[PDB]
């Protein structure tokens, strides 16, 4: 039985990228925010 | 095997995944 | 005769879970904050 | 070519 090949050394195949490489955006990083500049109405007495 | 004389030295080197961390840049204030 | 068809399925490359793109979340508006109180100037 | 058992 002379030489020959066979199954891969590693089955693998997907190579590297995709859900490996670019699995997409991570947890939504967000912060709240203020609104404006009230309380200048100022109607004393 | 196939008598792979060629060493294959790091034929599959690593990958540059260190890029990232989108939490950079400054920010204008209000004054 | 080497007739064994090495297992060249797809890509032999074997890295793992490369960093995915970054999401953006709640874009709060850092306006200005306080209590809209009157009395600012009693003449 | 060089006749021999096939390979992939």
């Amino acid at each position: 039985a002379p030489g020959s090949q066979g199954a891969p050394g590693l089955q693998g195949a997907p190579g590297a990228p995709g859900s490996q490489g670019a699995p997409g955006l991570q947890g939504a990083p967000g912060a709240p925010g203020s609104q404006g500049a009230p309380g200048l109405q100022g109607a004393p007495g | 095997q196939g008598a792979p004389g060629a060493p294959g030295s790091q034929g599959a080197p690593g990958l540059q995944g260190a890029p990232g961390a989108p939490g950079s840049q400054g920010a204008p204030g209000l004054q």
